[PDB]
């Protein structure tokens, strides 16, 4: 405890910042606090951002995996994002993208994410991947 | 049969691009082999040019698109991490022997044959290699022989005028640092240095360390002859009060009184400093003091030192204080009050060099630094890293060459006599049957283009240069002497290798037959073209 | 969207003829390298099929289905990764001409199918000879084939004994009419896995013939040597227990908080000896156990091991036969696991370790490997595994088939001439697995850099006139006995891949159409 999310949330462009920048923090009782700042002295949310097109395969495939683990994994933070409204002139060649936040920093840029494992993305291959 | 997103080569196509592929990448490295190749100029976009010759750099830096290509290039590699040189005839050897593969297999020679002509071919040659080479003596005396292996050595990445800058220094270097004893040989114990706005060829050779700071001090001694290094880790600048305190005044005067008191502490450790100078040789003749002091001085302290004929350095890196531990000999003092003579170490003359953008120092002229320094001299940065490239080669190749006795002319002459062997034994023995004769003379003519390659290169013709030593090995035979002749790229006619001063390293030239076969049999193997992860 | 008619059929073909050719090349020491290319710059020349049939992206549905079950095999058995998926896709272009040409419905193919692969196991068990997996120098001999010629070739010596032995603690050779035959029930995965002890040498490693636990004793005062152990296996810990509902403390005075410790104490001490009432010597809780606890047990005579994972409880119930009860208050006394060798905790190579063998065939077993760093560990462990499965390949039937193609020359032309007499209209599709079975020889010819032709028909001949013991020469690529050259592989593996291939290939021949639904 806290299970705080349970499920994968939809992000519009306006609120990517806030719901990305929302990794660096805790929460009460989760951590120290000390004098004239509050924060945790331990990390942030593990926040993982998907980058879809819903015309593309591992897109589709990822959309499964992702609330999968969003149901067992209820600690971590799983977003999505329509990729051509996170990035102006989001390219397909990158698509999908998955970016690892932690603590308000980037953790990990993986691009193209049908190399990410097998082409038929498994469970296994994104439980191998969020245990990294 | 095929799927989205994906390509495939099949029947021989798989193989006509890796040949291409190899041939092009021979190309890009043919013209660079040998002392008289060309230098490659590398463009990062960034307003940086690169004037490389080696081939490890020049494949490293530069990218590759063909995929069989750059596992050509990922293979070659591997010889930086074993004998530091041969990655261009690697790539040559590959390139002569796909090649030749290529031409059999179009008259029906199944890939598998000549992989196994090749590796019957590569036991031969390191037969050849073994029975070959020259037994290199243990003599301490052999500056001469160390001098010709650097001079093979750097002739091959320099314009043949810094060649005779950087032999004496290469050879010294890695003779101090390596004495006429068992022990072990270590590079690390070299100092590489860069300075900028100078000849390319002032480039020296110095027997101890250069410290990169210098003196704040006009009357601090240029030079100090037979100093005592003193290494300090106390800070000699300003201190305040032990204890809380503040500067709260009406006027700068009481502040400046305040100031005046509280230079008391280091004023002490000051005492205590000049004490220990006066006591070690403070009047006696033909001697000096120096301090490192790690820590920042004080401008006054810096004052007090230069009026007492002291030479005081300041906020030196860690990494330097630990090189002077042993390159002076002195222990570094964590407090002043224990201060005490046994800390003083012992060095020759300490000599402060002004650049009109740093000011260095020499530490050299130690009893037994243990280390050497040489300082790379240039203007432009392409010639300080082809400096620094040369020197590291040359460095590499004699320190392999003092580890491994083991030597081999150059010259081209292993290569010709090599193939020549090839030829005789393996067409005498058919230890494996008719159908390896294919792919043994495929090796054999492959192990033929580093000799060619190089005569190109000179501007002479292969042909002419090949038949003359072919007909200087005949009429040795012939005779029933043991000779080695090799090629002269200067005069263009045949010459001996052991009375020139040409050699090879037996390290280098093993590794790169042995790379050269297995990626020609790697590549050769290859049935077709896959792709998937898209 | 949807596919009708014979294109349905001809895709499905198509995509398997597609996935057979790429390894088509991958049989025999002459394997042919392949270039592996990603979108990005980097590539590989693996020559392994297994590599190849994982790292290859397939878009068709039954190419899917095939490498499945090319990767499903690669576990099931130890080798055919490749020889499978080869006569699978033979056997399906051999019998596509029918289905198209000679419009043949699926269903006698499919039935004819099954009378060959019954007839292709015959025909193998015939050809098959017989091994002596009783004399310890056969089975070396025979498996130092998958040991040697590799990284563990300076060990091989000890590594097929070390193999050997602990097949053996784990096969059963049990033959009777009341059970029937148990097949030895081999398993490797679960009960063999190996423990990487650092320091000494192979030759030293040796089998235990029990579960090997590197938990130590969890108090200096407990005995470390019991000659007549008896294990108990708990869930419940043995602590302070509080309600099933929300439970709250509530102490007035600092010195009634000694009431949480007195009840702790008093539960402890209900628990060990309802645990001591059965007579144990040592007592494993998966979950914690307190201080108390661990001396209550110990006053009992009897040792104590806390959070012990279910991973050591599930095979210590195997070779000790001790029952877990959840809850200690209903332990009954033939829960207590009698029948237990020793408690040794001898230190081997400065590691714990904790003995549960016996003279007993619990089907598992423990090997206790040991090596002079820690990548010659690992690979002597891989090594051990490969040559653990190529064992219980052998051992699951005393006999071998001669390799080099010969038993699918053999099977191709028993097949032919067995489909002459039949007279009928599935003859077609006997003759076209008759004709896909030559795939081995024609591989094995074609990576010789043999004549595909002549060398194939003066096979065919030899097995016709002469023995069903010529095959392919490995090196000199021409026909010679197998028997004399000493090529063979195990008669399992052949069965399960010609079994495997013709399942799959009527698996395939079923589906004649592939639409959309989610």
């Amino acid at each position: 405890e806290r299970s705080k999310f349970g499920e994968v949330f939809h992000i519009n462009k306006p609120e990517y910042n806030k719901e990305v920048t929302l990794a660096s923090q805790g929460k009460k009782y989760e951590g120290a606090q000390t004098n004239d700042n509050g924060e945790e002295d331990d990390g942030g949310v593990y926040v993982f951002v998907h980058l879809s097109l819903q015309s593309k395969l591992q897109s589709r495939i990822l959309s499964h995996l992702f609330q999968s683990a969003a149901c067992k994994f209820r600690e971590i933070k799983f977003v999505e994002i329509p990729a051509n409204r996170a990035i102006e002139n989001y390219p397909e060649s990158n698509c999908p993208t998955l970016i690892v936040y932690y603590r308000g920093e980037v953790i990990k840029n993986m691009i193209t994410l049908l190399e990410l494992g097998g082409n038929n993305s498994k469970m296994e291959d994104f439980e191998d991947f969020m245990v990294k | 049969l095929l799927n989205p997103k994906a390509e495939s080569l099949r029947r021989d196509a798989a193989l006509k691009v890796n040949v291409t592929s190899a041939e092009g990448l021979q190309s890009v490295l043919e013209t660079n082999l040998g002392p008289k190749g060309t230098l490659k100029m590398l463009v990062d976009g960034a307003g940086n040019i690169k004037l490389t010759k080696d081939g490890k750099v020049l494949l490293t830096e530069m990218q590759i698109q063909s995929p069989t290509a750059v596992l050509i290039a990922r293979a070659a590699a591997a010889q930086d991490e074993i004998t530091g040189d041969g990655t261009t005839t690697v790539v040559c050897l590959v390139g002569e022997l796909l090649r030749q593969a290529h031409r059999f297999i179009q008259e029906g020679v199944h890939p598998r044959i000549i992989t196994d002509g090749f590796e019957i071919a590569r036991k031969e040659s390191m037969k050849f290699l073994d029975e070959f080479k020259i037994s290199k003596t243990n003599l301490s005396n052999d500056r001469e022989f160390l001098l010709q292996v650097a001079r093979s050595s750097l002739l091959t990445k320099v314009d043949a005028d810094l060649t005779e800058v950087l032999t004496p220094i290469v050879t010294d270097a890695v003779l101090s640092v390596y004495d006429a004893q068992a022990d072990n040989l270590d590079l690390h114990m070299v100092e590489i240095m860069q300075m900028q706005h100078l000849s390319p060829k002032d480039t020296t050779f110095i027997k101890g360390l250069v410290l990169d700071h210098g003196g704040r001090h006009p009357d601090m001694p240029t030079r100090v002859k037979n100093a005592y290094v003193l290494i300090l880790n106390v800070s000699l600048e300003y201190e305040k009060t032990e204890v809380n305190s503040g500067f709260f005044y009406s006027s700068a005067d009481q502040r400046d009184k305040l100031a005046a008191s509280e230079r008391k502490f280091v004023d002490a450790k000051l005492k205590k400093i000049i004490d220990l100078k006066n006591e070690v040789c403070g009047m006696d003749p033909d001697k000096g003091f120096v301090i490192i002091n790690q820590k920042g001085i004080d401008p006054m302290s810096l004052d007090v030192f230069a009026k007492h004929n002291i030479l005081a350095l300041r906020r030196a890196k860690r990494r330097n204080m630990e090189r002077l531990q042993l390159v002076t000999g002195g222990e570094a003092q964590n407090s002043v009050e224990d201060l005490s003579p046994q800390i003083l170490g012992f060095s020759g003359l300490v000599y402060q060099e002004t650049i009109g953008e740093e000011k260095f120092t020499y530490v050299t002229e130690n009893t037994d630094p243990k280390s050497c320094t040489i300082l790379i001299k240039g203007s432009t940065h392409y010639a300080l890293a082809q400096t620094k490239d040369a020197v590291r080669d040359g460095l590499r190749a004699v320190a392999n060459v003092l580890k491994d006795k083991n030597i081999i002319p150059g010259a081209g002459a292993f290569y010709i006599a090599l193939s020549r062997y090839l030829r005789s034994a393996n067409m005498n023995k058919l230890g494996a049957k008719g159908k390896t004769k294919t792919g043994i003379e495929a090796f054999a003519e492959a192990l033929l283009v580093i000799p060619k390659t190089l005569v190109k290169n000179s501007g002479f013709d292969p042909l002419d240069v090949l038949a003359m030593v072919e007909d200087e090995l005949d009429d040795a035979q012939d005779s029933d002497e043991t000779r080695y002749v090799g090629v002269d790229l200067n005069i263009g006619d045949s010459c001996d290798p052991t009375i020139e001063g040409i050699w090879d390293s037996y390290r280098v030239l093993r590794n790169a037959i042995t790379g050269a076969t297995g990626i020609a049999s790697n590549l050769l193997l290859c049935d077709e073209l896959l792709r998937a992860g898209r | 969207e949807r596919t009708t008619g014979r294109q349905a059929q001809i895709s499905n073909i198509t995509a398997a003829k597609a996935v057979a050719d790429v390894i088509r090349t991958c049989l025999g020491p002459k394997a042919m390298l392949k270039m592996l290319l990603d979108p990005m710059g980097g590539l590989v020349l693996t020559n392994d099929g297994h590599a190849i049939l994982r790292e290859i992206d397939v878009a068709h549905p039954a190419a899917k289905s095939m490498l499945e079950l090319s990767r499903t095999q690669d576990e099931e058995v130890g080798d055919g990764t490749t020889t499978v998926i080869i006569l699978a896709g033979e056997i399906l272009a051999q019998c596509a001409p029918y289905l198209i040409e000679k419009n043949i419905h699926p269903v006698i193919i499919i039935q004819a199918l099954k009378k060959a692969l019954t007839d292709a196991l015959e025909v193998i068990k015939q050809v098959s000879k017989p091994v002596d997996v009783e004399n310890d120098a056969a089975m070396k001999k025979l498996i130092q084939a998958s040991i040697g010629t590799k990284y563990v070739i300076h060990w091989s010596e000890k590594m097929c004994e070390l193999a050997l032995d602990a097949v053996k603690t784990v096969r059963k050779d049990l033959g009777q009419t009341v059970e029937g035959e148990p097949n030895f029930e081999i398993d490797i995965k679960r009960y063999v896995r190996v423990e990487k002890i650092p320091g000494g040498d192979v030759l030293d490693s040796r089998v235990l013939k029990g579960v090997l636990l590197n938990k130590d004793v969890v108090h200096p005062k407990m005995s470390r040597h019991i000659e007549n152990p008896r294990v108990v296996l708990l869930d419940c810990p043995l602590e302070y227990k509080k309600g099933e509902s929300q439970t709250n403390i509530e102490i007035e005075k600092e010195e009634d908080w000694n009431r949480i410790l007195q009840i702790e104490e008093e539960q402890v001490q209900l628990m060990c000896e309802q645990i001591l009432a059965v007579r144990p010597t040592l007592v494993i809780t998966e979950k914690g156990v307190s201080d108390l606890a661990q001396h209550y047990l110990l006053k009992g005579g009897c040792s104590v091991l806390r959070r012990v994972k279910k991973s050591d409880n599930n095979r210590i119930a195997r070779v000790t036969g001790a029952t877990i009860v959840n809850r200690v208050e209903d332990l009954k006394e033939s829960d207590v696991g009698t029948n237990c060798g020793l408690f040794k905790v001898e230190m081997i190579g400065d590691e714990y370790f904790s003995f549960l063998d016996n003279c007993k065939e619990p089907k598992a077993c423990t090997i206790m490997l040991r090596g002079g760093s820690k990548d010659i560990l690992n690979e002597i462990d891989r090594n051990l595994q490969d040559a653990m499965a190529v064992a219980r390949n052998v051992m699951l039937s005393p006999s071998l088939s001669p390799g080099g193609g010969a038993t699918e020359m053999a099977v191709s032309v028993k097949l032919a001439e067995k489909a002459k007499q039949l007279e009928g209209i599935q003859q077609w599709p006997y003759q076209a697995v008759a004709d896909a079975m030559e795939c081995i020889p024609r591989t094995l010819i074609q990576n010789a850099g043999g004549d595909p032709i002549r060398l194939l028909s003066q096979l065919r001949a030899k097995h016709a006139q002469g023995n069903f013991t010529t095959g392919i020469d490995g090196d000199k690529g021409k026909i010679v006995d197998m028997v004399s050259y000493g090529i063979w592989e195990p008669e399992v593996i052949k069965q399960q891949s010609v079994k495997t291939a013709i399942e799959s290939a009527c698996l395939l021949l079923r589906v004649d159409d592939i639409v959309s639904g989610v």
